DNA sequence: TATAATGGGAGCTGTCACGGATGCAGG
DNA sequence: CCTGCATCCGTGAATCGAG
């Protein structure tokens, strides 16, 4: 019952991030 | 398929052919632990054989 | 648009001595035309009692 | 008893325990609305004082799941059993004024 | 005149030049103008509709004094009964064949705007073996065992069958029947086997950097002449589209590079070098050469043949290609009937 | 078997775009219904949760605010259909619903060739993904509209065909 | 209206009763009106003198006897009881040495009764035992699929009574005999028979090569009694070897005529096949003290004739109807009350031995128990008891002459094989070749062809008119398929003037192979090609121009029509609907000839001839084992006079005696909008208005209030926590009332059960406190109405215990039941379909004006697609649509027999008589041609439909002799750009709709073990994901949508629990656990013996059941 | 189809992985009640109901919306995972 | 807790085609 | 004594509905 290891579930795409411009640069600086 | 008139890609085929060569025999052991007729993997025994023939075995 | 009879207590029910059926008598209902000679006049209950 | 592999129509495909439902354990609507009626006491029992909600806490079983006599709860407090139950009074009284305010306890009556 | 085939080549052009979304909305709209076009042609369906020619009664009266002439040559011994059965079987498939071009040669040139022509033409409904049944003879039925009845139906859906004919011809029909109802189990078995023989298979990493590859021939080496002639194009295309070279290939003055994935129109360019004589064989990197473990790459395996467009990385590629495989022979298993 | 999922006898839907699919109210509002529950407290249709509950479980309780409401719920959202046998990848495709009147799933008339799929009959289930990530992977790689050609000949799998190829073949 | 029919066949002989195969059947095996002295030795009659007498004290049989039904037939329905009668059996107690004589008439329960239309009563539930089609019982001869040259043998008997014995030529050169798994040389068993060398070569000494290895000399050294012992050794290795013991053995599995039982049937096989005649039905007879021979060297003797190539030696046809016959109800119910019968013998051959061996009587020495648990077992749980198909007349019609393969002695699904499942050469006019299940069960289940009947030895016949030279008797025969294979059969459609052959050269058939051939050489004719077909395929007009798979359709779904309200016969009949209402006992008809005296619509009152006062109750609004509403009318007016056999009430789904099916509707075939895309239909709004297709269900609620350790369930009006609102249409005992409106979340009968002992949790021991209210000692647990359901309450059987006639079963106190019904008018998603296999769904109900319409301003009913027809290939409609359309307009019904029916030239007579009353009407009203019908023309004569030049009349009527008219877009006004085919169809409502099947889930019921959701609409269950579903969502890389399905949307607890939590405080799903199912699997493998261990990437163990499985 | 789909599939090197971006930039946006939006006020998607037009209530809409601004950072190992939580809690409060 | 009693009873026969292990006679 | 062929036993045999 564990994701598979495919499409959405494939350690090649799975670790991807998402960060906002704003929030990038508030932690880049800090 | 032809026959019937359904086009289908070799691709698919050759997925399942490739599964069914993704096992070998062996006809000598050499220093191994492996055994004469003991049929395992292909990639398991080439990763043996790196092993082994790169350790001077 | 509505059907009330004594005695009876939904569409598919059967009154003694009528041989037509509840059901029947209703769709025979339907195909009745009744014209409002007034204008100002929306709504009508008409009365029916016979036997025999 | 009979048995719960008994073959339902006349394949093979069917079973006579796979139409009985499981009458224990708990629904997700059941786990739901008593997660919904423990914040909703929690949210009734902050309009109250955390000392006459505590004796509240402590006479029902909310907290720890002992209810307890008034000698008992007074020998906490420190107070007499009297003063307890007057708290226990005053606190019940305030929630049924809450209650009939805010209207939210109302359909958790079951 | 847009049919079938013409309208495909249309989606799957609008498809690779103007993208997903704007071939969706193509869609809606042939949809659209598809449908009320269509209620507004006046195609209906009459007894009248199903044309039988005047040739058919002169192929049956034909038929008739063939079958008294190989009766003639039986009785006195001239041949054998197994020599009698194969002609008598032969004689009404070429007396089959001539009927139904009969149909359609009188349809396209006396009833060129007949419904059931337009249906058979554009392919939006029928085959001419169907039609055939319903205007020319119905043709050969077989035996449940196998082979195939000496006497043939000679009737029409439209003349009507005698009881005869209609029993013969159930005979088949429950064969039909039992085939999308049993015969099914045989072919979604494989399915259920090719997949638990391909789960593991997915598109893992880019490039194995395998420097092995296949070679897919554009020839098939006759039996009949003897010499080595172009194979039939969709079989190439099944074989080359979508696929990556693992060699450059200079033919008829144009650069194809390693690495190269290869379109549609690469691959009818390849056949037409091929035709040249610049070229008879096509390498190409394959899963059969492909060294990934645990699967294939991205290269070894090329387009995505849904999106047209190199696979992405994470594709299950063992369970489409085990669907794929299974998927028409379990499906053509249910039209067996038609 | 899973939770969330519905079934129903499908019927044309030649109005419908691509992306979309023809869904009953009653099945909707059962399909969504904890969705359902929690927009309905968000507005003032009622206090609380168990009160809407209590509501949904009577049909003479139910008023035009709970559909309307339920509008908002499944807007942007979409729902999985899936037609037995399953034979490919295409067998499950993902559309936007329309909710109509009726007891009946109104499927897009261009995927019947996909699912092979006529309407002598042929039933359907709905299954609802729930999380955002089963969400976006439905609207994305499982969505009708973005499965135009077939992963095994590389062909167009959804094209014009019966009255739309006669249609314009006239 | 006006009744035309056509065909130039005049068939002799009516078609035999229709459930003749049920009723006749089991009155033969009872003989309960023949007296008992004059009775024979069949059925039950037969049981009785098989199993007595009892050796070891002799108790003997004298007779039986059937009393009458303790309750009638509605009774039984009512009451949930079984329509059966007493069985009483004459019984006298012998002993054997002393001649004392006890005779005593003993109980044995009771034995279920057929009703008049042939189906039975099951608890309160009809039921139709089918037929089963098996081998027949004898010796057969099939060629061995190992040797080319040599051939296996096979001796069967009747199913369960006596082992197969196969007699095989070995490589070895001896002859081999296997029973019971054991084989062993034929030459020892003959030798026990009795046999010698001598007999054995003059009998077989024929044929050289083949007897010299049935010839042993060490076999031929022991005398019969060593031989015996020898095989007896051969056949029970282990089991001493006593002769009485060896002769015990033997007998009882060859000469023994209780154990080992060949068909009287297989008896005259075996006597046909073999050329010789049996004394009794087994294979050896015990005589003058020794075993004496009948059956295996007769046998040995074909074998070996077979093998050698001597003529007049054929193999056999196991698919051949001549070696396949048929066991009906009456033989299924004696096989079984045969098993029951020894059981109860056995139980006296043992209470014999024990107690006193001086006082015993016959009443205290049976126990009836075995058999009444026999016969309850074979009527309830068996495959052959059949819940009986009450959807129309003809549903349960054909459902009594259906033919299983399956069931107890057939065939296994797996057992199967396609052979079994062709169609043969000799199932022509006896076993239909069109009507089966398109299902798993195609080619074992099957229906019984018309004039079709099945004989005494169980074989089916036919009836075939007797030709002798030139002219044809009206005497018919019924044949079997053995007999019929030696005659040369012509036509039914051969030209016959008068009495005698016409044609120069006929179409006849020889053993199945069509021929043409002279007159002088026609020994037997068809009776009619109605023979040919089952009943329902009768049904369809046009059959000739349908596709047999389409036909098969047509068959299967006018089973399935459902009664509507204004439900009318078809414009196109075949002739048989009035006769199938006969047959059925849904009509009501006048015994003699006399007078109606009253009419109403509960009874009938008629005075006859006799000048007896005989009363009709009519059933009315009864609901079905479909929960279609059955409901007889009358059609007759006070003071009618009526003759014998004359129409008194039309039951369900008749008109004016005719079977009604369907309704007649103004049909047009054309694309719309694609709104018919893919078999789909358009109707009008119009069908909705005069109520065309609309029916009425009833369905069943049922609520039981039984005896709890925790306190008594209580049905009353009193329900805690409920508002005055909901208990509105209740009574004060708690039921619902009669006539209200009720609909899902209502309550129907209310009901309190106290609550189950727990420790009220802390929460709500506060609330409790709070609210100023004690928690009620009782608990709601009410019959509410189900997702998707509901209607008007019409009835309520209440029934109780403590109140007189009425006794539940132990721990229920009361049983109340509720009769919910509906008036189902046609909606999207119903299934509409015709005879000859069209079928659909209603996509669009447009409104009037949107709608297709005639010039003369009269739109259509139905909107058909006409790419459904060629492929398909069924022109059956298009005919139907034109004689309808012609039909129409003259205001005539027609009658076109199967084959035999109306020709295109005469369609076209009567469609331009049709038009003279179409266009007649118009130029004599002052109305000229239309400007669009002039475009119309035009783009026809291009179309070269007419002839050009021609006035518009002769053009109009050209087209309206093809069937086509001229039809305006009601949404334009503008015409078709063609002209269209219009015409009144027969169109059928299906049983299959929306409301019956739509559903839904959220959350619901979940298993005991996998803790999965239940399924079925009914459970309120969810929809199966099965493995193919999660290939589509793996091949689409959709991986945290399967992720779902696999634990929060199914099989993970905590997950689904903080989910639903999670979506109704409007925060997003939780992270999936570990599935519930694994776990299970874990356990399973532990119970196996089996350490199944989850770890991590140190390879350290990781519990998955977080401490709950560790100590 | 959805809008730009395909200018959204050549953003990234596998179409799995612009499901997951969107997925997860829908969650961020979900948790944090479309305040850490970079979509201008008249580039907020609206939904019309019966009072007015109001925001859409879909997250995914969203989250694929910003994507096709280019406003938005994909890719591996480019921040720790709790700073970001922590930092976007703290911009943002939830 | 006491005459003496001492080796069972019903088989389900109309699938089929595969892999692999056992056993047989033959070179 | 060791290979080869005959033969034995055990294992499979589409999906979803309802029932
Ligand atoms: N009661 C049944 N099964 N009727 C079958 C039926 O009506 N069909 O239309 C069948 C076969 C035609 C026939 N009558 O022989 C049919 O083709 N249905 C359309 C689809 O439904 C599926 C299907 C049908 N019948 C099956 O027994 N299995 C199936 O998978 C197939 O995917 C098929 O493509
Ligand atoms: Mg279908
Ligand atoms: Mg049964
Ligand atoms: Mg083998
Ligand atoms: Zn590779």
């Amino acid at each position: 019952g564990r994701l598979i290891p495919a499409g959405t579930g494939s350690d090649f795409v799975r670790f991807t991030q998402v960060v906002d411009q704003k929030t990038l640069k508030a932690i880049e600086e800090a | 398929y032809r026959a019937q008139g359904v086009k289908l890609h070799d691709k698919h085929i050759e997925i399942v052919v490739r599964q069914m060569m993704k096992y070998v025999e062996v006809t000598d052991p050499g220093d191994s632990r492996l055994l004469e007729g003991q049929v395992l993997e292909k990639w398991d025994v080439e990763a043996l054989n790196e092993r082994l023939i790169a350790e001077g075995k | 648009t509505s059907v009330y009879i004594e005695d009876v207590l939904h569409e598919f029910s059967t009154i003694p001595g009528v041989k037509e059926d509840v059901v029947e008598i209703i769709l025979n209902l339907k195909e009745l035309v009744v014209r409002f000679l007034n204008p100002s006049l929306q709504t009508v209950t008409l009365l029916l009692k016979a036997e025999g | 008893p009979v048995s719960l592999e008994t073959p339902i129509g006349d394949e093979k495909d069917s079973f006579y325990g796979d139409f009985i439902p499981d009458e224990h354990l708990p629904s997700p609507v059941d786990a739901a609305t008593q997660s919904l009626l423990s914040e909703e006491l929690e949210k009734a029992l902050s309009k109250l004082s955390e000392r006459e909600a505590m004796v509240l806490k402590l006479r029902k079983g909310l907290i720890d799941g002992r209810e307890h006599t008034l000698e008992e709860v007074g020998a906490f407090f420190g107070v007499t059993r009297e003063r307890i139950r007057q708290i226990e009074n005053k606190a019940l009284r305030k929630l049924k004024y809450h209650e009939s305010r805010t209207r939210k306890l109302r359909d958790f009556l079951d | 005149p847009q049919e079938k085939n013409s309208l495909k080549d249309l989606v799957y052009q609008a498809f690779l030049r103007l993208g997903m979304e704007k071939t969706a909305r193509l869609l809606d709209a042939l949809k659209y103008y598809g449908f009320t076009f269509s209620t507004t042609s006046g195609i209906t369906i009459g007894i009248d509709d199903a044309v039988i020619p005047e040739e058919k009664k002169q192929y049956l009266e034909e038929a008739d004094r063939k079958l008294l002439q190989i009766e003639q040559a039986y009785e006195m011994g001239f041949l054998t009964d197994r020599e009698r059965y194969d002609q008598i079987l032969q004689l009404w498939t070429e007396t089959t064949e001539k009927v139904t071009q009969a149909v359609f040669k009188n349809f396209e040139e006396n009833y060129p705007f007949n419904p059931l022509y337009v249906m058979a033409q554009s392919g939006a409904r029928g085959n001419p073996q169907q039609i055939r049944q319903l205007c020319g003879l119905r043709g050969l039925m077989q035996k449940p065992s196998g082979e195939t009845f000496e006497v043939p139906v000679r009737s029409s859906f439209r003349e009507g069958l005698t009881v005869l004919e209609y029993f013969i011809s159930s005979h088949g029909a429950r064969k039909g029947g039992a085939d999308t109802a049993l015969r099914t189990a045989d072919s979604g078995y494989l399915t259920r086997k090719l997949v638990d023989v391909t789960h593991e298979i997915v598109v893992r990493e880019a490039d194995c950097g395998t420097t092995n590859y296949i070679s897919v021939p554009l020839f098939q080496p006759d039996e009949v002449t003897r010499s080595l002639r172009l194979r039939k194009r969709a079989d190439i295309e099944a074989g080359l589209y979508g696929r990556v070279l693992a060699r450059e290939v200079e033919v008829l003055g144009v650069r194809l590079e390693e690495g190269r994935y290869l379109s549609m129109d690469d691959v009818h360019l390849l056949i037409k070098a091929a035709e040249a004589g610049e070229i008879q064989e096509v390498p190409v990197r394959s899963p059969l050469t492909c060294q990934t473990r645990y699967g294939v790459c991205q290269k070894c395996y090329g387009y995505d043949l849904s999106m047209a467009r190199p696979v992405s990385i994470g594709e299950a590629v063992g369970i489409v290609a085990a669907q794929s495989i299974g998927e028409p022979g379990t499906q053509l298993t249910m039209r067996t009937f038609h | 078997r899973v939770d969330y999922s519905g079934r129903s006898v499908i019927v044309v839907g030649p109005q419908l775009k691509l992306h979309q699919c023809g869904l009953p109210k009653r099945m909707a509002l059962e399909l969504f219904k904890p969705f359902l529950l929690k927009k309905m407290e968000e507005k003032g249709i009622a206090p609380n949760v168990k009160a809407a509950r209590r509501m949904l479980e009577r049909q003479r309780d139910i008023k035009d605010e709970v559909w309307d409401a339920l509008e908002e719920v499944i807007h942007g959202k979409v729902v999985l259909l899936n037609r037995a046998p399953t034979l490919h990848r295409l067998g499950i495709q993902a559309f936007q619903p329309v909710l109509v009147e009726g007891q009946s799933i109104q499927l897009h008339p261009l995927v019947c060739e996909a699912f092979n799929a006529d309407f002598d009959g042929d039933q359907m289930a709905v299954h609802v993904p729930l999380s955002s990530f089963a969400q976006a992977e439905a609207r994305i790689q499982m969505l009708s509209a973005h499965n135009l050609l077939s992963p095994a000949s590389g062909e167009p799998l959804a094209k014009p065909s019966r009255d739309i190829i006669l249609g314009l073949y006239y | 209206m006006e009744i035309k029919r056509f065909g130039r066949i005049r068939e002799v002989i009516p078609l035999p009763p229709l459930t003749e195969i049920q009723v006749e059947s089991y009155r033969r095996a009872l003989q309960a009106d023949v007296p008992p002295e004059k009775r024979e030795n069949v059925g039950i009659q037969a049981a009785f003198r098989e199993t007595f007498p009892i050796e070891e004290l002799v108790l003997d049989f004298l007779e039986y006897r059937l009393g009458e039904p303790p309750f009638p037939q509605d009774e039984c329905r009512e009451k949930d009881l079984t329509y059966q009668a007493p069985l009483y059996a004459r019984l006298q107690l012998i002993h054997k040495d002393t001649g004392l004589i006890k005779e005593d008439e003993v109980f044995l329960g009771h034995i279920p009764l057929m009703t008049e239309d042939g189906s039975f009563i099951i608890n309160g539930a009809d039921r139709v035992i089918v037929s089963q089609i098996h081998r027949s019982p004898g010796v057969y001869f099939t060629p061995d699929p190992a040797r080319p040259g040599r051939y296996i043998a096979s001796i069967i008997p009747l199913p369960k009574r006596g082992p197969w014995i196969d007699l095989e030529v070995e490589p070895n050169g001896v002859v081999s005999m296997k029973v019971n798994k054991r084989k062993f040389p034929l030459v020892l068993l003959l030798r026990v028979l009795g046999y010698d060398q001598e007999t054995l070569a003059r009998e077989l000494g024929a044929y050289g090569e083949l007897v010299q290895g049935l010839m042993d000399e060490s076999v031929f050294a022991m005398r019969p009694e060593e031989a015996l012992i020898r095989l007896f050794t051969l056949l029970r290795p282990g089991d001493p070897p006593k002769r009485d013991k060896a002769v015990a053995y033997v007998y009882g599995l060859i000469a023994d005529p209780r154990r080992y039982d060949l068909g009287e049937a297989g008896r005259y096989k075996a006597e046909e096949k073999l050329g010789i005649r049996l004394s009794g039905r087994t294979l050896a007879r015990f005589e003058d003290g020794e075993f004496k021979d009948e059956v295996f060297l007769p046998t040995l003797r074909y074998l070996f004739a077979l093998t050698a190539g001597v003529p007049g030696h054929e193999v056999d046809d196991i698919d051949h109807l001549g070696n396949r016959r048929i066991r009906t109800v009456g033989e299924l119910m004696t096989d079984q009350f045969r098993v029951g019968l020894a059981r109860l013998a056995r139980g006296v051959r043992e209470r014999m031995l024990m107690g006193s061996e001086d006082s015993l009587t016959p009443a205290k020495l049976v126990n009836s128990r075995p058999l009444e648990a026999a016969i309850r077992e074979f009527f309830s749980r068996s495959q052959l008891s059949q819940f009986k198909d009450e959807t129309n007349p003809l549903s349960s019609l054909r459902h009594k002459r259906r033919i299983s393969a399956l069931g107890p002695g057939g065939l296994t699904r797996e057992r199967a094989g396609f052979d079994v499942r062709d169609v043969h050469r000799t199932h022509y006019g006896r076993i239909c070749p069109v009507e089966t299940p398109e299902g798993a069960n195609i080619g074992l289940i099957t229906s019984l062809a018309a004039y079709a009947r099945v004989d005494e030895l169980g074989f089916i016949r036919t009836p075939y008119r007797r030709v002798v030279g030139g002219v044809v008797t009206d005497e018919v025969v019924y044949m079997t398929a053995t007999e019929e294979d030696r005659y040369t059969i012509a036509q039914a459609n051969t030209p016959l003037e008068g009495n005698r052959i016409a044609a120069e050269r006929v179409v006849a058939r020889r053993k199945g192979e069509p021929v043409i051939v002279s007159p002088e050489e026609v020994e037997f004719m068809d009776v009619s090609p109605k023979q040919v077909f089952s009943v329902n395929t009768n049904l369809i007009p046009f059959l000739e121009h349908d596709d047999a798979n389409r036909a098969l359709m047509g068959s299967n779904m006018q089973t399935q029509a459902v009664p509507l309200i204004r439900a009318q016969a078809p414009v196109v009949m075949t002739g048989l609907e009035e006769r199938v209402v006969r047959d059925s006992l849904a009509a009501l008809y006048a015994e003699e000839d006399g007078e109606v005296a009253k009419v109403d619509g509960n009874r009938i009152v008629v005075r006859y001839e006799d000048g007896r006062l005989v009363e009709y109750p009519l059933r009315r609004f009864y609901r079905s084992n479909q929960g279609t509403a059955l409901d007889q009318r009358p059609r007759v007016v006070v003071g009618q006079r009526v003759r014998k056999g004359d129409l008194l009430a039309d039951g369900p789904a008749s008109e004016n005696g005719f079977l009604a099916l369907g309704q007649n509707v103004l049909v047009a075939i054309m694309p719309f909008d694609g709104y018919n895309f893919e078999d789909a239909i358009v109707i009008s709004e119009e069908l909705l208005k005069r109520d065309f297709y609309t029916s009425i269900h009833i369905e069943r609620y049922e609520i039981e209030a039984r005896d709890t350790k925790l306190g008594p369930e209580r049905i009353t009006r009193d329900i805690p926590h409920l508002s005055e609102a909901a208990l509105r249409d209740l009574d004060e005992e708690g039921v619902v009332r009669i006539g209200a409106e009720v609909k899902p979340g209502d309550i129907l009968v209310g009901r309190t059960s106290f609550k189950g002992e727990s420790e009220p949790t802390p929460e709500e021991r506060l609330l409790r406190s709070i609210f100023g209210e004690k928690a009620r000692d009782v608990k709601d647990t009410s019959l509410r109405v189900p997702p998707g359901e509901g209607g008007i309450v019409v009835r309520t059987v209440r029934l109780r215990r403590g109140d007189p006639g009425v006794e539940l079963k132990p721990g229920v106190r009361e049983v109340v039941r509720v009769y919910v019904a509906q008036k189902r008018k046609l909606q999207v998603g119903d299934k509409l379909a015709n005879r000859h296999g069209n079928k659909g769904v209603v996509a669009k109900i447009l409104p009037v004006e949107d709608m297709p319409h005639l010039p003369d301003g009269t739109p259509v009913d139905v909107i058909l697609n006409p790419l459904g027809v060629p492929s398909r290939m069924n022109l059956g409609q298009i005919l139907e649509t034109h004689l309808g359309l012609a039909g129409y307009f003259l205001g005539q019904r027609y009658i076109s027999p199967i084959f035999d029916g109306a020709k295109e030239p005469e369609i076209k007579e009567l469609l331009a008589q049709a038009f003279e009353v179409y266009f007649g009407k118009r130029k004599g009203e002052g109305f000229g041609v239309d400007k669009r019908e002039v475009e119309v023309l035009r783009r026809a004569e291009k179309l070269g439909l007419v002839t050009p030049g021609k006035t518009p009349e002769e053009q109009l009527k050209e087209l309206f002799l093809q069937g086509k008219v001229v039809l305006y877009d009601g949404r334009t006004g503008e015409p078709i750009e063609g002209p269209i085919v219009v015409g009144q169809m027969f169109i059928m409502k299906l049983y299959h709709m929306v409301e019956d099947k739509m559903h839904a889930r959220s959350t619901g019921p979940y298993s005991l073990i996998t803790q999965q959701p239940l399924g079925g609409k009914a459970q309120f269950g969810g929809q199966r994901f099965g493995e193919m579903e999660v290939w589509a969502l793996e091949a689409y890389g959709a991986a945290h949508t399967l992720q779902e399905m696999l634990t929060l949307k199914s099989d993970d607890i905590e997950g689904r629990n903080a989910a639903y939590e999670a979506i109704i405080k409007g925060e997003d799903v939780p992270e999936p656990s570990v599935p519930e199912s694994f776990r299970v699997l874990v356990k399973e493998l532990q119970a196996l013996a089996l350490d199944v261990q989850t770890l991590d990437e140190k390879d350290n163990p990781v519990d998955i059941f977080e401490g709950l499985a560790s100590k | 189809a959805e809008p730009g789909i395909d200018k959204l599939f050549g953003m990234v090197d596998s179409k799995y992985r612009l499901t997951v971006v969107v997925a997860k930039r829908a969650q961020q946006l979900l948790r944090h009640g479309f305040k850490n939006t970079v979509l201008e006020p008249e580039e907020r998607p609206k939904m019309q109901t019966l009072e007015g037009l109001f925001d859409d209530p879909n997250a995914v809409t969203w989250a694929m919306k910003e994507l096709l601004t280019g406003r938005l950072v994909f890719g591996e190992n480019l921040v720790p995972e709790d700073r970001l939580q922590k930092e976007m809690e703290r911009l943002y409060p939830v």
